[PDB]
């Protein structure tokens, strides 16, 4: 990996984007700029902190990517407390700057492995007090050998449980409270795996790496990546939204930020996944009270979803996700309630329309899909 | 049979995501392609992302750490 500049017109052309998108940015600044005695050279990103505060560019930072893969990337090892420093003197930088709110974010270490466990809790004992989040990294799988029957394992989805449970030890011992963010998370590294991570076959894990985010108390999942060479991309090489792109459009209309919890009576509770929060408010059919759950059947079977009391008898729109074939999970497009998705034209999504189910009815979930339900006039209080 | 029985706590909220909770990434990778002006101006995927508004958008990755600012380059 060499060196390479960007110019001010870049930090133009991706703050416009941002800007004109209604997304908040962050830029990572370069970590590996250093001074004689292996502490963070801050020169650099002052010029980038001078010209982004002339423009009025309202920005969050971080700095480094993966500290824990130094030595491996550029022979450079900086271990926690370095790092917990270097985060101190930016800090400083931007509280003497014109956005001196600005947030920060870090160390954007990779999955909670023995030496990155180590690096964290130094970083976080050292640099915790100037983090406003920390920020973690997770990949299911390595895309050079992800193969289809991994994305569809339960036992694959699991290990995500216990990642996030090392990382919540971690931080409980050293900055109890901090809000814990996924800075960086996909299917698998590498770029992705070739004709899964950009397949319905992916939403299996978003999906699940979602639900069990939210019910673990992450409070932010940033996906890897929007647009890119990777096959994890939302969106294809002809800015063509791929299945995933669509799950998380689903998501993000029916899916609001109070997370409660669902669970299936009995022993099997391994392949049907279920997750309920209260339903997005901002959605204009559905109002205060409404719950949204969301579900995953990794069976080869349909399963039958038995609400209970007292919701047993209520109005539930389904959304449920299918691909179109004839490449059944390895397809690039999906339908919604049999209805393929597809942009109306470059400045218009289609309306996403929901499928009003029989009061009384068991919500019929087919082999490999997932689906939200939205339960119309559920009335539950600690939604409203 | 097939029939399964949820059990559902709503008593209160165990948790709160931020709205911004389903967030992107684009690669740091990206700002060394030739064609980088071209991809981020596109009306097309600027309708994608305002889609996923609100969301933080990550710039960052494995080249975070190798990207040098030029206040100079054009
Ligand atoms: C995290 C790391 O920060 C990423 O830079 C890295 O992505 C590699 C290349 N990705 C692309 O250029 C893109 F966006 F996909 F087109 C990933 C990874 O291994 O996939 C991870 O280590
Ligand atoms: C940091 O880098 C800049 C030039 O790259 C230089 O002005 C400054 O003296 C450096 N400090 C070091 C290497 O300690
Ligand atoms: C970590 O690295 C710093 C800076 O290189 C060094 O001075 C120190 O001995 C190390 N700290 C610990 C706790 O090992
Ligand atoms: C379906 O899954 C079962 C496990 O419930 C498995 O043993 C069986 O061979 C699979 N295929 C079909 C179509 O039943």
């Amino acid at each position: 990996f060499k060196n390479s500049t960007y110019s001010r017109s870049s930090v133009d052309v991706l703050y416009t984007f941002a800007n004109c998108s209604g997304l908040d940015l962050i830029f990572g600044l370069n970590a590996l700029l250093r001074t004689a005695d292996l502490q963070w050279n801050s020169s650099n990103a002052q010029l980038l902190l001078d010209y982004c505060s002339s423009k009025g560019y309202n920005i969050s930072w971080e700095l480094g990517n993966e500290p824990n893969s130094f030595l491996k990337k550029a022979d450079i090892f900086i271990n926690g407390s370095q790092l917990g420093e270097d985060f101190i003197q930016l800090h400083k930088l931007l509280r003497k700057s014109t956005f001196k709110n600005a947030k920060l974010y870090g160390p954007d270490v990779g999955q909670p492995r023995r030496k990155t466990a180590k690096m964290l809790k130094s970083f976080l004992k050292a640099g915790g007090e100037v983090i406003d989040s920390v920020t973690w990294h997770h990949y299911y799988l390595n895309g050079r050998t992800a193969t289809r029957e991994d994305f569809l394992n339960p036992d694959v989805l699991d290990i995500f449980i216990s990642s996030v449970q090392k990382v919540f030890q971690v931080v409980e011992s050293t900055r109890p409270g901090k809000k814990v963010w996924l800075g960086e998370t996909s299917s698998a590294y590498g770029g992705g795996a070739p004709l899964l991570s950009d397949t319905f076959a992916a939403g299996f894990m978003w999906l699940d790496k979602l639900g069990l985010s939210a019910r673990m108390g992450i409070e932010v999942v940033m996906r890897q990546v929007f647009f890119g060479a990777g096959n994890y991309h939302l969106v294809d090489e002809n800015f063509d939204p791929l299945p995933d792109y669509w799950l998380s459009l689903l998501f993000k209309k029916l899916v609001g930020t109070k997370v409660l919890m669902a669970s299936v009576q009995g022993s099997k509770r391994r392949k049907l996944r279920v997750y309920l929060h209260c339903t997005n408010t901002d959605n204009p059919r559905y109002k205060e009270g409404d719950l949204t759950l969301y579900a995953i059947n990794l069976h080869n079977v349909t399963k039958y979803l038995r609400l209970p009391y007292p919701f047993s008898n209520k109005q539930v729109d389904k959304y449920l996700l299918r691909p179109l074939g004839p490449h059944g999970l390895l397809s690039k497009s999906v339908q919604l309630n049999g209805l393929t998705l597809k942009m109306v034209d470059d400045q218009t999504l289609p309306p996403l329309m929901e499928k009003p189910l029989r009061p009384g009815s068991s919500l019929g979930l087919p082999a490999f899909s997932y689906s939200f339900f939205v339960i119309r006039n559920a009335k539950v209080a600690a939604c409203i | 049979q097939d029939v399964v029985d949820l059990d559902f706590f709503t008593q209160e909220p165990l948790h709160l995501v931020s709205p911004s909770f389903l967030s992107v990434t684009i690669d740091a990778n990206l700002a060394t392609d030739p064609r980088f002006l071209i991809l981020l101006g596109s009306p097309k995927l600027r309708t994608l992302a305002r889609g996923l508004s609100p969301a933080y958008l990550r710039f960052g990755g494995t080249k975070t750490d190798f990207l040098i600012f030029d206040p100079k380059k054009e």
